[PDB]
């Protein structure tokens, strides 16, 4: 464990939960109508949406998540089913995450007329039904959270600078992108990009792993991180009505599609 | 529901309705909370969401059991555990007669071993309430009501402000900090140890600024030596009257020196100061209940 409730404990619980949410690279074997980049061009549009209503980079992850792991339990999804598994994992990762989250007739708007209400909440039971209930992964970007506050040392306080995590977090959101993520555990994917932008010195000071555990998921990751370093990394945008310490929470969206073809 | 005679309604709430039931040939007695989905604009509630998928990875001796999730036309019902009483019809039935000591430390034991359990796997509960604390005949209490705790991240971000039933309502939060976490549960904790003492509730607020107010009364006014930041805080006034921190020899009479402490210590002013639920279970009020064990390093 790298935290200074039990250090160990409170660590391995964490850990063991990846170990019981399971996520198969090559999920869409099961469907041979689908592609790997039709994946890629839906995540990247739930990421737009999210941005759009301010939605928390968290919910984005949730939505991700529950997108990727429904896929493993269906086969022979088309192509025009997509945007409605999407829009209602999202429908749930705002239900779940935000405070007031956005309505339902906002998620049925945003797809212009390809789902309606009614169509995302008979999604949401079957999204749930096949996940079987279980809707609260340690997300991605929940990970790069856990990180950010251990290189700024109270590991509750958030006490950390908000532009270097949006930097890490487009660099996490470029990867997500590609089905091969889904071979490595979440946190080593976090502590692969957080290795990118600092050190493994940094790396097993805020993650406990070691660079052997990581090395595989580096090597992976080296494409993606150089053509955000070719490009030059954002700043951290300011959102009416989100405080000026959250604002580093809010989903943002970008060319991903265009620097994942490098 | 084609085997779950129901026996009886126990509970009403936004989202539903609670029945006690029994399955026809096993005799088995459940709690059935109904969720009608064709009467919500939104489909299936946060809430329900959030308590069922919370529960799934919550399995504990003193967290009330969620057995099945079971979809049906225009309905979702919740099969739960069932115990036959909560903590304050047994409070209110033994307010002349009192609840003997042994039996309060074991209680609070328990709820601590299932708070603890809930915060090593980061759920706030953020409803704890007599109510909402479940008693059986064979001396084991849990925690139920899943339908307001959350999932905390680490660090912690900005949460629903408007959380805690006002009796039980931490400083913090009536104070209008931004970020809260475990303390709060804690709080809620260390209000139900003091009210099965006396069986009377602690601090028995009608508004907001009256909850402050009991509080300070009991306390003391907190200040900046108690808690670094209260005068900046969102809701502090310094109009507050300066009241004197109460003995509580006078708050809980028939608490002995170590059940004093572990009181002073959970409703310790200063949220990161506030014991820990595991810390708690270490403390020398239950020494004669627990075992320490050995540790590594
Ligand atoms: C938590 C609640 O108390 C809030 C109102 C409904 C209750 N409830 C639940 O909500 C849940 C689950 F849905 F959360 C499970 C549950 C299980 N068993 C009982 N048993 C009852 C305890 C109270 N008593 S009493 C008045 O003291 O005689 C009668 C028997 N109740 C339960």
């Amino acid at each position: 464990s790298p935290l200074p409730a039990n250090r160990e404990e409170v660590w391995k619980i964490m850990l063991n939960k990846e170990k019981t949410y399971l996520r198969d690279q090559h999920f869409l074997e099961q469907h041979p109508l689908l592609q790997p980049k039709m994946r890629a061009i839906l995540l990247d549009w739930l990421m737009e949406v999210c941005e759009v209503y301010k939605l928390h980079r968290e919910t984005f992850y949730l939505a991700q998540d529950f997108f990727d792991r429904y896929m493993a339990t269906q086969e022979n999804v088309v192509k025009t089913l997509l945007q409605l598994i999407g829009i209602s994992s999202l429908f749930i990762a705002a239900k779940l995450e935000e405070i007031y989250p956005p309505k339902l007739h906002q998620f049925a708007y945003v797809t212009d007329g390809a789902c309606s209400g009614d169509e995302i909440l008979t999604m949401e039971l079957m999204i749930m039904k096949a996940l079987k209930w279980r809707l609260s992964p340690l997300t991605i970007v929940s990970w790069l959270n856990v990180y950010m506050q251990v290189a700024y040392l109270e590991v509750l306080l958030p006490q950390y600078p908000q532009q270097i995590f949006i930097q890490i977090a487009e660099l996490l959101d470029l990867c997500v992108l590609d089905v091969d993520c889904l071979e490595f555990p979440y946190g080593i994917l976090a502590a692969s990009a957080l290795y990118h932008f600092s050190s493994s010195e940094l790396m097993q000071k805020v993650s406990g792993y070691q660079w052997c555990d990581i090395e595989n998921c580096v090597k992976w990751m080296v494409p993606f991180a150089m053509v955000i370093r070719e490009t030059g990394s954002s700043k951290l945008k300011h959102f009416r009505g989100v405080a000026d310490e959250d604002a580093h929470n809010i989903q943002t969206h970008r060319d991903s599609l265009d620097l994942l073809d490098k | 529901m084609e085997n779950f005679q129901k026996v009886e309604k126990i509970g009403e709430g936004t989202y539903g309705v609670v029945y006690k039931a029994r399955n026809k040939l096993t005799g088995e007695v459940v709690a059935l909370k109904k969720i009608r989905l064709d009467t919500e604009t939104e489909g299936v509630p946060s809430t329900a969401i959030r308590e069922i998928s919370l529960l799934k990875e919550l399995n504990h001796p003193n967290i009330v059991k969620l057995l099945d999730v079971i979809h049906t036309e225009n309905k979702l019902y919740l099969v739960f555990e069932f115990l036959h009483q909560d903590l304050k019809k047994f409070m209110d039935a033994s307010a002349l007669t009192g609840i003997p000591l042994p039996l309060i430390k074991s209680y609070l034991f328990q709820l601590l071993q299932g708070l603890a359990f809930c915060h090593s796997h980061r759920v706030l509960h953020r409803d704890l309430k007599p109510q909402n604390l479940l008693i059986n005949t064979e001396g084991a209490i849990k925690l139920a009501d899943f339908g307001l705790a959350r999932a905390f991240g680490v660090p912690v971000r900005t949460y629903t402000h408007e959380v805690v039933t006002l009796w039980y309502r931490a400083p913090e939060i009536l104070l209008g900090c931004k970020y809260y976490s475990t303390a709060v549960d804690i709080w809620s904790l260390g209000c139900i140890f003091a009210e099965m003492v006396t069986r009377r509730a602690l601090f028995p607020g009608d508004s907001e600024i009256d909850q402050l107010f009991r509080i300070f009364r009991t306390l003391g006014t907190p200040d900046e030596v108690v808690w670094p930041g209260v005068t900046s805080m969102p809701d502090y006034k310094p109009s507050f009257p300066k009241w004197a921190r109460q003995d509580f020899s006078k708050v809980v009479p028939p608490l002995d020196e170590d059940g004093r402490s572990l009181l002073s210590q959970m409703l310790h002013y200063d949220p990161n100061k506030r014991i820990s639920a595991k810390a708690a279970l270490a403390h020398p009020f239950f020494q004669d209940v627990t075992k320490p064990v050995p540790h590594l390093r």
